[PDB]
């Protein structure tokens, strides 16, 4: 989905 | 090209129930958009309140929540508090990066109200008071910084005579 | 207890470099990415990009590319921002954050002041006593200002004290 490291 | 549009300003008074909205000038916000809400206060002290929609920060209060209304998202304050007038920013994901919104200033009716506090320990309550200082120390740097700026014009003009 | 700690205000002429440290406590560095925000004065914020911390890999937005620049001390916990070739329109505060996905938790915030100088066009034109005299004058402004934060702060104190007096 989102595509920032979390 | 994508543009973010929150309500500039709003009032609310202690207990009422306020929403702000996010809007897209694209469309409709979706869950794809992972809306973020954060607040401001000062001095451009922000903390993170809601992230992904609907997604509640720790140790954020209950009061605060985050949903999608009408193709906007929305940060919904139910029972608002003196301590939640601020600046509030949201934030949308658009594939490959952020556009923040312009901002809500919300004023919070009835002066200031403490009565918060004295749920806290007097640990929590110390280590607030401490955490004051150096907040003070910056804001004080900023300005002598600020100062520099204003003097060396005037500096280097009398060294060129 | 997670805490992401922002270094000191930095004041710059244009065409200088400064770097931006961000130090992170209370979670393990390496799992979530580090975000950096541009506020201009007076202005909305603007997203930089970001740094995974895992794998180095940094994402950046169009317009920051090619000054601002993201690197790890990963044993120290810290991500920096570097600029580069600084404008005057990079006076903002920065802020780095913490992913997310998003903004969760936010550093202090760090003012860098580009010094333009745009004075200096006119006060070339000045005497010496004229400059002398505007020169002394910022001095009472700028102590006034500091006393107006040290009375402000005085006034943040004082409900906290009360509620540990109460105890
Ligand atoms: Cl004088």
């Amino acid at each position: 989905g989102y595509p920032g490291q979390v | 090209q994508t543009v973010v549009t929150q309500e500039s300003a709003l009032t609310t008074s202690p207990g009422e129930t306020v929403t702000l909205t996010c809007r897209s000038s694209t469309g409709a916000v979706t869950t794809s958009n992972y809306a973020n809400w954060v607040q401001e206060k000062p001095d451009h002290l922000f903390t993170g309140l809601i992230v992904g929609t609907n997604n509640r920060v720790p140790g954020v209060p209950p009061r605060f929540s985050g949903s999608l209304i009408e193709d906007k998202a929305a940060l919904t304050i139910t029972g608002a508090q003196t301590e939640d007038e601020a600046i509030y920013f949201c934030a949308l994901w658009y594939s490959n990066h952020w556009v923040f919104g312009g901002g809500t200033k919300l004023t919070v009716l009835g002066g200031s109200d403490y009565e918060f506090l004295k749920s806290w320990t007097v640990e929590d309550l110390q280590k607030r008071l401490l955490a004051l200082d150096p907040m003070m120390e910056q804001e004080i740097e900023e300005i002598r910084q600020k100062y520099q700026c204003k003097r060396q014009p005037i500096l280097d003009a009398i060294e060129a005579k | 207890q997670i805490q992401l700690v922002q270094s000191g205000p930095e004041v710059q002429k244009p065409g200088e470099t400064v770097r931006i440290s961000c130090k992170a406590s209370g979670y393990t560095f390496t799992t979530a990415g580090m975000q950096w925000v541009q506020k201009m004065p007076g202005k909305s914020l603007k997203w930089i990009g970001w740094i995974n911390t895992r794998s180095g890999v940094p994402k950046y937005a169009e317009d920051f590319k090619g000054r601002f620049a993201f690197s790890l001390e990963t044993s120290a916990s810290i991500a920096y921002l570097h600029i580069n070739n600084l404008k005057n329109e990079d006076t903002a505060t920065y802020f780095c954050a913490r992913e997310g996905p998003g903004f969760v938790y936010w550093g202090q915030g760090t003012l860098v002041t580009v010094c333009s100088g745009s004075d200096y066009e006119f006060l070339k034109s000045w005497t010496v006593e004229d400059l002398q005299k505007r020169l002394l004058a910022l001095d009472p402004m700028m102590e006034q200002e500091i006393e107006e934060i040290r009375q402000k702060y005085q006034s943040k104190r004082q409900p906290i004290l009360d509620a540990i007096e109460a105890k």
